[PDB]
């Protein structure tokens, strides 16, 4: 499994949903 | 209950103009003063960033609430998280997280209740500066390969573990960033996608024999004529095909290509561009593999069918597609899952609302309808092999269920496998809605409003609004700890809302969104804003509005064009300059939702909406004397490569200038400061340092909004 919306201008496997 | 807000007096730092910058874009003249600022190595640009952390650390040490959200974050954050299992062999994998660990944790365990061991622990390099991106593991459950970075750059080395002891082989692949790691049945090695060696251009399909130098790599599929087309790959769950799929800018629609395993002489050491069967060779519309029988095919696609929908086609006849699973008239189908060998697990969204539906795979039938609590459904990581599916579950009141559904013995069932519970939170005092809200042109917007059960209507109180608006991205209500703060100890009201430009009602949302209707993205956002003041959740200054990159675009657009709604503007990283994005580094990507300036009728558009040229003072307007920019915290890591950080410090240098600086005694009273994280990339942020941003921003926020601490 590998990083999704790659190309796309978005921010946000996170650590916490801080 | 009001407090005192801002009242100690700024001091702006000085920011040259060079007034020599002026470009023609078809007989319009635009200057660009803070040109320079483009140039992150100069001593000039250095200092910039020295001043307005100096300036914006003043501000912050005002904002009295910052350690008391800080210390309830961590306290609401603090839980352990189990990602959704997966299975490879009899083994299963999953992501943990004791509560506040820098980074997530990737365990394996031998039974879903047996003993995890730690197969990588991010937090052991660098402090868990980063987390893990890539991370895929062989068939026989042997071989863990997973994406390190290297510095603050996009760039990505994969490294690969021998599972049984934790043994690193000496295979190291350079020059990747997003590319999965995609293994063979044979457990000999894996395709990905890399870059030539020394720009993120001419990305290449290759294969990697485990035990070999990356220079050995075999070639699969490159094309030099064009070099902005990227890649992405998967192997079909017999292991017999091979599919590349070409992708050109951000838009949802991309080639199919097959290449054949199984008819190799002597595997892929036969090639020591491939002989791929070119099943769709336009950039028409989407396609995603989801099963195979042999040469009949399963997609996924868009094509005539804005809400999605499944479809059959043999490779022997390629010709000819068949419906299998219809385009629903209202619902977008989001994503599809074969499982426990003949059946299908569908995904989708009903007025932002997940849906899950069984059905049979050869007929399409349907079998059973799982209608999903407000929130989101996701990680459904099962394989065609797997009778039980696992996923996650989130909520704003909701921290993290992983279901199971096991879909041989109990199919209408789902099973909680792991529950997440936020510490001395009382979930049934607070409550989340739906409702829907017209739009300027009339358009049902819907957003969710999150409050404490019973609140008065009588637009007292703080309200937060999140959106994003863009690229067909669907946002939902998912879980945020800073969020619950300040719901319960700020007495907040939360609203995300679904405008246009996402993809929640399917390509034509998304269309009606974007290029020349961007437009109706601001619009939308504004339009949910009006209704929660005229609704009495809330009143204009007391109103705050946040988002990132294409959403921090929205948040400077929306407060250019009405000032006088919003009390608080965060812009996370955002878009600035639309009329250069297209300049740096991966900005040209975003041209198919924009438009680019290079094009007349493209910069007509961009024009009207691109954040530094539209600042202007909102007290020089008529009946408007009393209006001023709300309070305003622009936030950049300061090696962003996604979203460089010039679009941040342009924006920030413009406001200061327009409404602060230019002149001697401004009615602009609320600060205009950016937060910038040093030594940061656009990448996951370890934990402190994410509760650390999300501190400051609230801290800030309730200072902006004048609202006081509960508790």
């Amino acid at each position: 499994f590998s990083a999704s919306y790659s190309s796309k201008p978005i921010q946000t496997n996170a650590s916490a949903p801080v | 209950m009001a407090t005192s807000g801002f009242s100690k007096p700024l001091h702006y730092p000085p920011v040259r103009r060079d007034e020599t910058v002026v470009d023609d874009y078809f007989g319009v003249k635009v200057a660009d003063p803070y040109r320079w600022l483009e140039d992150p190595n100069s001593e000039e640009t250095k200092e910039f960033v020295d001043n307005q952390e100096k300036l914006a650390n003043s501000v912050l040490e005002e904002c009295e609430l910052i350690d008391k959200f800080k210390q309830k974050i961590i306290d609401f954050v603090n839980f352990p998280r189990c990602g959704v299992p997966f299975r490879r062999a009899n083994k299963y994998f999953h992501f943990y997280n004791s509560g506040l660990q820098a980074q997530n944790v990737f365990q394996m365990q031998d039974d879903l209740d047996g003993k995890p061991e730690v197969l990588y622990d991010p937090n052991l390099r660098e402090g868990g500066r980063s987390g893990l991106s890539l991370y895929s593991v062989s068939e026989d459950a042997k071989y863990f390969a997973f994406g390190i970075h290297s510095g603050l750059t996009e760039w990505v080395t994969i490294k690969i573990l021998k599972t049984e002891d934790r043994s690193y082989l000496p295979d190291t692949l350079e020059w990747v960033k997003f590319s999965p790691a995609i293994w063979t049945h044979d457990n000999k090695g894996f395709f990905y996608c890399p870059y030539p060696p020394l720009s993120a251009v001419n990305q290449e399909a290759r294969y990697h024999f485990l035990g070999t130098d990356q220079s050995e790599d075999i070639l699969l599929w490159r094309d030099l004529e064009n070099p902005a087309h990227h890649l992405k790959c998967q192997i079909t769950d017999d292991g017999k095909y091979f599919l590349l799929y070409i992708l050109d800018g951000c838009d949802d629609a991309n080639k199919v290509y097959c290449l054949d395993l199984t008819k190799l002489p002597n595997g892929l050491e036969s090639f020591r561009s491939a002989p791929f069967m070119k099943l769709i060779d336009s950039f028409d519309a989407s396609y995603t593999a989801i099963a195979n029988d042999g040469s009949v095919f399963t997609f996924q696609t868009n094509k005539d069918a804005p809400r999605k929908k499944l479809v059959r086609v043999d490779l022997n006849n390629p010709s000819v597609w068949t419906d299998l699973v219809p385009e629903s008239k209202k619902d977008l189908l989001e994503s599809a899952h074969a499982v426990n060998e003949n059946q299908l697990i569908l995904r989708y969204l009903s007025d932002v609302k997940h849906v899950l539906e069984i059905r049979d795979l050869e007929s399409g039938a349907l079998q059973h309808r799982l209608p999903i609590d407000i929130g989101s459904v996701d990680g459904i990581t099962a394989r065609r092999r797997d009778s039980v599916v696992f996923f996650k579950f989130t909520s704003i009141l909701t921290p993290g269920i992983v279901y199971q559904c096991d879909l041989k013995n109990d199919p209408t069932q789902l099973k909680i496998f792991r529950e997440s519970v936020v510490p001395d939170f009382d979930r049934s005092e607070f409550e989340v809605k739906q409702v829907f809200v017209p739009s300027k042109d009339g358009t049902k917007i819907p957003i969710f409003i999150a409050a404490r059960k019973g609140i008065s209507l009588d637009g007292s109180h703080p309200c937060e609004m999140h959106g994003y608006g863009g690229f067909g991205i669907n946002m939902m209500p998912t879980f945020s700890a800073s969020r619950i703060v300040f719901l319960k100890h700020l007495g907040g009201v939360f609203c995300l809302a679904n405008i246009r430009g996402g993809g929640e009602y399917g390509e034509e949302w998304h269309k009606a969104g974007f290029r020349d209707k961007k437009q109706n993205v601001f619009d939308d956002f504004i339009s949910a804003a009006e209704y929660l003041i005229s609704s009495g959740y809330t009143k204009a200054r007391r109103v705050a509005i946040e988002g990132g990159a294409n959403g921090g675009l929205l948040v400077a657009a929306c407060i250019n064009q009405r000032p006088d709604l919003f009390g608080c503007a965060e812009a996370n990283c955002g878009v600035m300059d639309m009329l250069r994005f297209h300049k740096f580094t991966l900005g040209y990507l975003w041209t198919g939702d924009y438009g680019c300036s290079d094009k007349e009728e493209e910069f007509k558009w961009l024009i009207k909406y691109s954040p530094i040229h539209n600042v202007r003072r909102p007290w020089e307007q008529p009946g408007n004397e009393e209006t001023q920019y709300p309070a305003t915290m622009i936030l950049t890591a300061d090696h962003d490569d996604r979203v460089v950080p010039l679009h941040s410090f342009k924006l920030l240098a413009t406001m200061q200038h327009v409404l602060c600086t230019s002149l001697e005694d401004s009615p602009q009273k609320n600060p205009i400061i950016a937060r910038i994280q040093r030594k940061a990339a656009h990448y996951g942020r370890a934990t402190m340092t994410q509760i650390a941003e999300v501190a400051d921003r609230y801290g800030f926020m309730a200072k902006a909004l004048e609202a006081p601490w509960i508790d």
